[PDB]
């Protein structure tokens, strides 16, 4: 009973600072504790610090002490999480992570059961370049793609119909080509019968650059 | 306050796997235990030792005793395998383990679909060409890709990448070939190769057709 949301990704040079907020819907926040975690790629869990914003205190990990700050805003129902002198070794997913404070103080566990979706944040010096967007036309069931070209950095979502779409669905992971950009592909495997009268639109979102491009995916000609 | 759990653990499927967490807060307090599949969020399994969160599944338990706790997986499937992380609470400090990666063993083979896709017309527009060959669903996660223009060999333009793990446990792939509008037009055809287990997967597309 409580939805976590957290801001969208983003890229970050050398010496600055992120901010990286977590949002909860259907629950008030100073009903928990607030956890802050990242996961560099291929990495494991590490902890930053958290906060009760009832009390208003925050605690944070001996390893980020001075450089991460983590507040709440009671009006607004959303946490903060602050990470400054940015270097390439805090390009990380970060996760925000409740647990009710109830059962911190009543029964000294805890019990993350709800997590943000997570927000990559790369550390570098290379600027961000929004995606081409190219329709792959398809030709029992047919295959209809979105090409996603040469972007930085990552990630890059991709819905189908603005989200009604998601049976069938594959999103692959991306090439990271030689000149330092992305591109990935997402298809979709429909009903060959439905083409023609059925739309598929693919809904491209990247957050580093605030592009988003919806692309309408037809048959050919 | 380290929290030490073994780096890795295979099971069969239908055995149990244990996985141990040991630490210094685990006397006192309690431990919790995270799944994490490949591209997801971590997922709580356990949390105060032997408590399971409404809609995991009763084959997922958990003990505890002195300094040591335990995830207990029984009826192992191919869908748990997954990274374990065991966590401990303490002062007002979380602490994470280094993670266990399970591993499920005897999965079945399964050669690659393919799909392949001719540059769309708007790149063509554009200027640019770029052939896309998808390989989803197979297993073991191993293959290379080759292209083909007319039968020989394409060495320029190939971009590919390392197979990563699907929802259903299989893998994927991808293999980009970029081509002038002119080299695409000027060929009868252009083949991507998938190379798994011994064998040759092949689709072809013609410009025409």
């Amino acid at each position: 009973q409580v939805q976590l949301v957290q801001s969208g990704a983003e890229v970050k040079k050398p010496g600055s600072s992120a901010k990286v907020s977590c949002k909860a819907s259907r629950g008030t926040l100073s009903s928990y504790f607030i956890s802050w975690v990242r996961q560099a790629p291929g990495q494991g869990l590490e902890w930053l610090g958290g906060i009760t914003p009832l009390l208003g205190t925050a605690n944070y990990a001996q390893k980020f002490q001075g450089r991460v700050t983590i507040t709440a805003d009671k009006s607004t129902n959303t946490a903060f999480m602050q990470l400054s002198s940015l270097t390439s070794d805090d390009t990380a997913v970060y996760y925000c992570a409740g647990t009710v404070y109830y059962d911190i103080l009543t029964g000294l566990y805890t019990n993350f059961h709800y997590w943000g979706q997570g927000t990559l944040v790369t550390v570098s010096s290379a600027s961000t370049k929004g995606p081409s967007v190219f329709p792959l036309a398809p030709s029992g069931t047919a295959a209809l793609g979105c090409l996603v070209k040469d972007y930085f950095p990552e990630p890059v979502t991709v819905s189908w119909n603005s989200g009604a779409l998601t049976s069938g669905v594959h999103t692959f992971p991306a090439v990271l080509q030689s000149s330092g950009l992305y591109s990935l592909s997402s298809v979709v495997t429909v009903p060959s019968s439905s083409l023609g009268t059925q739309t598929y639109i693919c809904n491209v979102n990247h957050k580093p650059s605030n592009t988003k491009v919806d692309k309408r995916v037809e048959p050919k000609s | 306050s380290v929290l030490t759990q073994p780096p890795s653990v295979s099971v069969s499927p239908g055995q149990t796997a244990s996985i141990t967490c040991s630490g210094d807060n685990l006397r006192d307090g309690y431990a919790s235990w995270y799944q994490q599949k490949p591209g997801q969020s971590p997922v709580l399994v356990i949390y105060r030792d032997d408590k399971r969160p409404s809609g995991i599944p009763e084959r997922f338990s958990g003990s505890s005793s002195g300094n040591t706790a335990i995830l207990t997986l029984s009826g192992a499937q191919a869908m748990d395998e997954a990274d374990y992380y065991c966590q401990a609470w303490a002062s007002t400090t979380v602490i994470f383990g280094g993670g266990t990666r399970l591993t499920v063993l005897g999965q079945p083979k399964a050669a690659p679909s393919v799909t392949l896709f001719p540059p769309s017309s708007e790149e063509l527009q554009a200027n640019k060409a770029t052939l896309v060959c998808l390989i989803s669903d197979f297993y073991p996660g191993a293959v290379t890709v080759a292209w083909k223009a007319d039968s020989s060999p394409v060495k320029a333009g190939v971009e590919t990448t390392t197979p990563s793990k699907q929802s259903n446990n299989k893998y994927a792939a991808s293999s980009y070939l970029s081509l002038t509008p002119e080299q695409w037009k000027s060929h009868r055809s252009y083949s991507c190769q998938v190379t798994h287990e011994g064998s040759t997967v092949e689709k072809t597309v013609a410009p025409t057709e």
